[PDB]
C-alpha cells in the first residue's frame, strides 16, 4: 500500500 | 565462479575511487576465451554447416533456396567482415544464452552473432544478394534490431511466428468469448502476447435472452482468459502473457481494477493476466469539474442505439446515454476512481492507461475504426473492427485484429553512421517483408488485418545511452529538441519508404482513401511547423544528415496522395526488453532505471553498467527514479507527436511520492498528449 | 408459518406412538385451498389462456399450431377429467416450485400440473390428437415421466434444450480442446450436464512437437473446462454441472484423482467438476494378481500404433504396450490405486467408477466404437466417435458426441395398470420425438449422433416404492426376481417398439448392420434362457399381463433381423432426482436413503414421508444405508442385464465401514457385471 | 476421511 492523497481540483490544470 | 564473472563483478571493485568498467571488456574475452569458443560447433565450411543445420531441421530450407551458396557466403562474409566485438560481457552473455541457436541437448552454440545475423538479413532480403548483405551491414552495425521473435525466429524451421503482440476484440456472445479464448491459446502457442477488449462484453448483472441478472461481466471472460494463458505457456517454457482492456465508462470498470487487488478473493484476482483501462477525454472532464461520472451497461447501450459502447464517441455519446431511461448506468466519482487506479499502480503497476482522444485525435485511420484498445505493452495503437463469430456450420463475419510488426532502430548506432533514411527504409523493408511472410491459420480476424493493414511497428532505443554518451541530459530541453528532430525524421523516411512500396507495389493499405494520409490532413503540422533542432548542439549532432524540411515535407505528403501509403501503420517504440542487452543499448526511449544493474544467473551474480557508462558520463546517466516524471512526459510527448502508433510509457516512481502525484503525472500525460502509460514501477 | 407447512410437520408429532402419515395429504389440501388456487391465474375458457401463453412469449405456437383449438380443448379436458390430486404435499410443492410454469415476475401460477401435462402430451404427438390423449393419459396416471428437461420445456418459448446429457470426446490438440471448452460452454448454456472423456489427451510431461516435457496433461484441461462450467451456469439459476472421464491407464491418472482430495492446492484443485475413471479388466486382474501395473503416455502410442490408447482393447495390448520400448510408462501399484479410488469416494464421492470391460461385454454398437466413458450420472454408456477439430478455414471431421432423451417409467403405476408394454412404447416414441425435434446448432458431432444414433434413455423409477408397498423386500431375491422380469418385459418392449419404428419410417440408425441387434447375438440369452418369475408372488404381481417368453422373443428377434431397430440405444436408467417428488415416486431403481427426509425451504422445514409409508409397510420401507450393499449390487446387476445403456449406481455407506469395504462393494459390482458406479455417499 | 484398510486379497474373489 502506498499514502493516499485525494485530487485537488488544481491538478487538473497545467 | 568462472573467469568472466569474476572479471565482471570487478567492476564494482572500486580502483582510485572509480568503477573498473574497462574490465567488463576483459570479461567478454574470458567469456569468449574460456565457454563461447570452447562450446561453438565449428564446420571446415559454410556450406557444411548450413548442410548440418538445414537437415537437422534448425534452418528452413525455403529462404535459403532462394540464393546461391556462393550469394550466402557472401553474406556471411560480410557479416563476420565486421569482426564485430561485444563491449559488454551481459551483451554476449544474453545474446548467447537467448538468441543463439543451439543444439537439441542445450549444450552447443550452432550460431556466432554473425551466423545469426546473416540468416536474419537473407530472411529478409527473400532472395536479393545485395539486399542481403544490406540487411547484414544493417545489423552488424547495430543500426537496427529486429524484435526477439524476428531476430530469434527467423530462418529456423523450429520456431515460433515472428510477430508476438497481437490484439482481439470480443465481440458480446458466448460463441465470441469462446472464440477469443481459442485465438488467444492459438497465438500463446505460437509464442505472441495477447491482448482482448473487453469493452463490448456485457456488465454483471445484465439480461441474456431477455432474463434479467444472468451475465457473469467482464470479470468472468477474465478468469477464462487467465485460465487459457496459464494453460497456453509456449510448452512449458515462459508464462502465458495477456492483457484486457476495459473502457473506463464500462460498468464493470471496478470489479475490472478489482481484479489486481491483493485483497481481491481467488474467483476474482486473475495473476496472469495484465489489465489496461481506456480512459476517454470525457471521464478526464468529469474528474476536472468533480461532476459524478455514470458507468454503462453495454448491452442497454446495444440495445438502443445498435451499436457498443466503445463504437461511439463519448465525448458527443455521454450525455444522451445519462438522459435515455432505457440505458441502464451507476453513478460513481470519477475522481475516487482516478484515485483508485493510482493506488493500483502504486500497488501492482496496473492497469495501463489509454487516453482515448489522446490516441484519436492524432489517428489516421479513425474511417476504418477508433482506437479503442493497446496492446500487452501499451504502445500498439491501431484501428481494429470486431467479428462476429456465429454458431457452427454458419459463416463468420471477419473482423480486424491488429498484429503490428516490431523492430527497433539504435539511435545511438544510427546517428553515429548518419544513416537514418537509410535504416529506417531497411528496417521498413524488413517489417514490410516479416509481415508478409506471417500466415496464422487459427486467428482469422488476424491474418486478414495482417493482409490488409499491413501495419508495422518500427520503434528506437538507446535514447538515453545516446544522450548520455552525447552530453545531454534526458530532462534537458536539449534532448528533448533531439528527440523531436531525430523522431520527424524517422516519420518522414518511414512514410517516404511506405509510399515507395505502396508505388512499386501499387498497392496501398485497405481503405487507404479515407485515410489523414490520402486527405494530406497527416502532413498538415509537418507542411507547416519545422522541425530542425532549435539548439546548436543537436543540429552539430545531426551534422552529415539532411534534415527533412517543410518543402521536403510538402514534397512528401505530394508523393502519398499520388502513390498511396502501402502501410497503415508504421512506427510503435515497443519496450525491448533482451535485444537492449544484445545491441548494448538503453531500453526503448526510457530513461535508464539504474545506472548499473546486478542479476542472479543461476547462483552466480553479474553486474551490467549501462552502454558507454563512465566517469566522465555518470551524471547524465541519471536513474529514471531521480528524474522529474513531468519532463519524461515531455520528452515521451515530444516523440509520440512522430510515433503514429503508441510508445510504451514506463512511470519511474519514488516510494515517497503519493498516489495523488501519481494522478498528476496521469493527468499531465493526458494534457500533453501522451497515448498510452505502460507501468507504474516504484524504486 | 403457513397452514400447509403446520399440517406437514404434524406428521412428525406422534399420536399413540405412530407417525401421522395423513396429516400429509391434509397438508396437500391446505396447500391448494390456500397458495395454489390463490395464485394460479385463471381464464374465461382454454381459448384465453393459450393466446395469453402464446402471445406473451410463454409457448411456442408451432407445435399448438398442428392442432384445432378443438382438439387441444378435448387433450385438456381429458387431462383434467382424471382428477388428479397430489398424495403428497412435497409432491405439489415441487412441481409448482420447480416445473409449473410462472409469470415473468414469478408472482402467479399459469400452469396446473394437468395444463403441463397436456402441452407435454401435445408437445410429443406432433399433430395426433389420438397420440396426445394417450399421451395425457400415460402421464396423468404417472405411469411415464419425461425429465426435468422435456418435461419442464416442452413447449415453450423460454425453454432451453430437452436433452439431460451430453458426452463429449476430446481429441489430443489444442483446436479440439479448444472447441471442447466452446461445446461445454454452449451445452451448458442448453442447460445440459455435460461429459467429456479426456484419456485420448497426453498426459503431462509429453512433447509438443518435437520439444519434450511441454504438456500440462488432462489437469490443465481439467481446469479451463471448470473454468467454463464456472462462467456457463445457466444464466446464474444452476450451478454449471460437468464431468471429466480419464482412464485408469492414463499416466495422469492419480493428478486426475488429485483434483478431489481435499487437501489439493488451489492450482490443481477443480470443484465444480465430476471426475469419472474408466476401468478396463485389466486394471482389476492386475490388481487381484498384485502385480505392478503401468500407466501409459498417450501420445507415444499414438504415435507408435496410430491410434488412441482408449481406442483400443487393454485386455489385449496392455502386453504390447508395456514391452514396447517406444511407448513412455510410469510404474504403478494397483492396489494401492484402488485403495486411493476407495478414499477418494469416501471423502467426496468421487470418481465415478465406470468398469470398461462390463460395458463392452454386452454393448451392442462395439463396431461403430467401444464405450470409452459415461456421463455426469454415470448412467450413459454409448458408442462415441472422436472429432478432428482442425484449424480455421479448414474442415473439421466431426465424430460422434452421445447424447440421449431420458424418460423414467413409474414401476408402480405401471404395474398397478398393467400396462408395461403400452408404457413402453408410448415412452419410446415421445424419447423418439424428443430426438427428433432436437437440433444443437453449437455441437456438432453432437447433432451428428444426434441424427445418427438415435439413442434414447427410457428409465424406470418406484422400484423401491412399489417393493416396500407390495411387502417385498428390496434385499429379498423376489425383488431380483421382479426386477429381473420387469425389465426383461420392459426392454422386449423396447425394442418391439423400435424395430416397428424402425418398419414404419423405413430407417435404422446408422452403422446398426453391424450392431448385435442385425446378427442376432443381442437375443441370445434372450432365446434361450426363461425371464419368467420363479416366484409365486411376483408371478401374481405379473397376472393380467403376458410376460414373454423364448418364443415371443425369437420373434423380436426375427423381427427386428427383418426391419433393423431405430434406435441404437433405449434403455438408461437415470438417478431421477427432483422428478421423483412429482410423481411420488422413489428415486429411480435405487433404494430410499430415508423414510422420511427433513428438507429445509427458505426459512421453513417440511418432512416427505417415502411413497406409501405406513406401519404396515415400514421395515419393508428399508434405508439403502442399513441395506447390504453386496444385494444392492445383486439389484442392480439383475437389472443392468436387461439395460443396453448404465444405470446410475450410488452406493450407500455407512460411516463405521472402511475403505476396504468400499473397496470390496466395486470389486463385487465389477465381478457381478456392473458397467458403472455413481457415487459413494456416507451416512 | 474413513479408515484406510489395505486390500487383503481373496477380496478380489467371490
Ligand atoms: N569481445 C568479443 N566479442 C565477440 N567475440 C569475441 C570477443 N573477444 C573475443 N571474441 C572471439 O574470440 C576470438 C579471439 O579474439 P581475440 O581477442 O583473441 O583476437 P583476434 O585477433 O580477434 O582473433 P581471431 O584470429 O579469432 O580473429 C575472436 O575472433 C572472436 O571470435
Ligand atoms: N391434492 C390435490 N391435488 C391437486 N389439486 C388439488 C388437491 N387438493 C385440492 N386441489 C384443487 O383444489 C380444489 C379444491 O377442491 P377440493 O379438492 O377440496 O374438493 P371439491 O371442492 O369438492 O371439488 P373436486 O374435488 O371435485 O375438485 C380442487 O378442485 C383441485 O382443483
Ligand atoms: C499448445 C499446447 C498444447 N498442449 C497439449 C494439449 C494437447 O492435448 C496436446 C496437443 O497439442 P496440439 O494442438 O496437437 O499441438 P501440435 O499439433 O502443434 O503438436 P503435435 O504435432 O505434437 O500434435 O498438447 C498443452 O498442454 N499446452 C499447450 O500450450
Ligand atoms: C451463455 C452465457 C453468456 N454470458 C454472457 C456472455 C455474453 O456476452 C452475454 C450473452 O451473449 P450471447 O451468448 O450472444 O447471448 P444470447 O445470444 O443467447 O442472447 P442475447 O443475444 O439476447 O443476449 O452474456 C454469461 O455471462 N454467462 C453465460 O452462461
Ligand atoms: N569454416 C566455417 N565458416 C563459417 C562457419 N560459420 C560461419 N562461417 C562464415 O562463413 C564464411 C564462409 O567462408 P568459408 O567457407 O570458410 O570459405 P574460406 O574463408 O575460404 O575458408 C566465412 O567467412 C565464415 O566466417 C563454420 O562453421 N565454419
Ligand atoms: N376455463 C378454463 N379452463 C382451463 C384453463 N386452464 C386449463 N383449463 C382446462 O381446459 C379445458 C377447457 O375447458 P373450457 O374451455 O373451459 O370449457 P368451457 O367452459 O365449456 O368453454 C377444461 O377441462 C379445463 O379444465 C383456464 O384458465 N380456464
Ligand atoms: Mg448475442
Ligand atoms: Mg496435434
Amino acid at each position: 500500500k502506498a499514502t493516499v492523497e485525494p485530487l485537488k481540483d488544481d491538478d487538473f490544470y497545467f | 565462479v568462472p573467469k568472466w564473472i569474476q572479471l565482471n563483478n570487478e567492476i564494482m571493485i572500486q580502483k582510485d575511487g572509480k568503477f573498473q568498467f574497462d574490465k567488463d571488456k576483459e570479461a567478454v574475452h574470458s567469456y569468449f576465451v574460456d565457454y563461447i569458443n570452447q562450446n561453438t560447433v565449428f564446420f571446415h565450411n559454410l556450406k557444411e554447416k548450413l548442410d548440418y543445420l538445414v537437415e537437422n531441421q534448425y534452418y528452413e530450407e525455403e529462404f535459403l533456396s532462394l540464393y546461391s551458396f556462393e550469394d550466402i557466403k557472401e553474406v556471411f562474409k560480410t557479416a563476420y567482415a565486421k569482426k564485430f566485438r561485444f563491449p559488454s560481457f551481459m551483451s554476449a552473455f544474453k545474446f548467447y544464452n537467448d538468441y543463439a541457436l543451439k543444439t537439441n541437448d542445450k549444450k552447443k552454440i550452432l550460431e556466432r552473432y554473425e551466423d545469426r545475423i546473416s540468416i536474419v538479413a537473407l530472411f529478409f532480403a527473400n532472395g536479393d544478394t545485395e539486399k542481403a548483405k544490406e540487411y547484414v551491414n544493417l545489423m552488424i552495425n547495430q543500426e537496427y534490431q529486429p524484435s526477439t521473435p524476428t531476430f530469434l525466429n527467423a530462418g529456423r524451421k523450429r520456431r515460433g511466428e515472428l510477430v508476438s503482440c497481437f490484439l482481439l476484440e470480443v465481440n458480446d456472445s458466448l460463441n465470441d468469448i469462446s472464440r477469443a479464448i481459442d485465438i488467444s491459446m492459438q497465438l500463446s502457442k505460437l509464442g505472441g502476447g495477447v491482448s482482448l477488449n473487453l469493452s463490448k462484453l456485457r456488465a454483471k448483472g445484465e439480461a441474456i435472452k431477455d432474463v434479467e441478472n444472468a451475465t457473469k461481466g467482464v470479470v468472468g471472460v477474465m478468469k477464462l482468459l487467465d485460465n487459457a494463458f496459464r494453460y497456453a505457456d509456449q510448452m512449458g517454457q515462459r508464462q502465458g502473457s495477456g492483457a484486457a482492456y476495459l473502457n473506463i465508462f464500462h460498468r464493470d470498470i471496478n470489479d475490472f481494477l478489482d481484479t489486481k487487488k491483493i485483497s481481491a478473493d481467488e474467483d476474482v484476482r486473475v495473476k496472469t493476466l495484465s489489465i489496461g483501462v481506456v480512459i476517454p477525454d470525457k471521464f478526464v472532464e468529469l474528474a476536472r469539474e468533480d461532476k459524478a461520472a455514470y458507468v454503462f451497461y453495454p448491452h442497454t447501450i446495444y440495445k438502443e442505439y445498435g451499436q457498443h459502447m466503445d463504437e461511439m464517441d463519448m465525448n458527443e455519446m455521454y450525455d444522451k446515454f445519462v438522459d435515455n431511461p432505457r440505458v441502464k448506468k451507476e453513478k460513481i466519482n470519477p475522481r475516487k476512481l482516478l484515485e483508485k487506479l493510482a493506488m493500483l499502480r502504486s500497488e501492482s503497476g496496473y492497469p495501463y492507461i489509454m487516453f482515448q482522444d489522446n490516441v484519436n485525435k492524432v489517428h489516421a485511420n479513425n474511417h476504418i475504426s477508433k482506437v479503442k484498445f493497446s496492446n500487452l505493452c501499451s504502445e500498439v495503437l491501431q484501428a481494429s473492427q470486431v467479428s462476429s463469430y456465429t454458431d457452427y456450420d454458419e459463416e463468420d463475419e471477419i473482423g480486424l485484429d491488429i498484429s503490428c510488426n516490431l523492430g527497433s532502430l539504435n539511435i545511438l548506432n544510427v546517428m553515429e553512421h548518419k544513416s537514418i533514411e537509410k535504416t529506417v527504409k531497411l528496417a521498413t523493408d524488413s517489417l514490410t517483408h516479416v509481415s508478409e511472410t506471417t500466415d496464422i491459420r487459427n486467428a482469422p480476424a488476424v491474418r486478414r488485418a495482417n493482409k490488409a493493414m499491413k501495419s508495422i511497428g518500427l520503434g528506437a532505443m538507446n535514447l538515453h545511452g545516446y544522450l548520455a554518451q552525447n552530453g545531454i541530459a534526458y530532462e534537458s530541453p536539449e534532448a528533448r529538441d533531439f528527440a523531436n528532430t531525430f523522431f520527424m525524421m524517422v516519420n518522414f523516411y518511414s512514410i517516404q519508404r511506405s509510399a515507395e512500396i505502396a508505388k512499386e507495389k501499387g498497392e496501398t493499405f485497405d481503405q487507404y482513401e479515407g485515410s489523414t494520409y490520402a486527405t494530406g490532413e497527416y502532413f498538415d503540422k509537418y507542411v507547416s511547423t519545422d522541425f530542425s533542432p532549435k539548439y546548436e548542439k543537436i543540429a552539430n549532432l545531426f551534422e552529415g544528415m539532411h534534415i527533412p524540411t517543410t518543402e521536403d515535407w510538402k514534397k512528401l505528403k505530394a508523393f502519398v496522395a499520388e502513390h498511396g501509403m502501402y502501410h497503415s501503420y508504421r512506427l510503435c517504440i515497443a519496450p525491448t526488453g533482451s535485444i537492449s542487452y544484445v545491441q548494448s543499448s538503453t531500453a526503448s526511449v526510457m530513461p535508464i532505471m539504474e545506472r548499473i544493474e546486478e542479476r542472479t544467473y543461476g547462483n552466480s551474480k553479474t553486474y551490467y553498467p549501462m552502454p558507454g557508462l563512465a566517469s566522465n558520463n555518470w551524471f547524465f546517466y541519471k536513474e529514471a527514479y531521480d528524474m522529474d516524471m513531468f519532463k519524461v512526459v515531455d520528452m515521451i510527448a515530444t516523440i509520440q507527436q512522430h510515433i503514429d502508433q503508441g510508445i510504451s510509457f514506463t512511470l519511474f516512481l519514488k516510494d515517497t511520492m503519493t498516489t495523488r502525484d501519481l494522478n498528476r503525472i496521469d493527468l499531465y500525460a493526458h494534457h500533453r498528449g501522451i497515448k498510452t502509460i505502460y507501468y507504474a514501477r516504484t524504486k
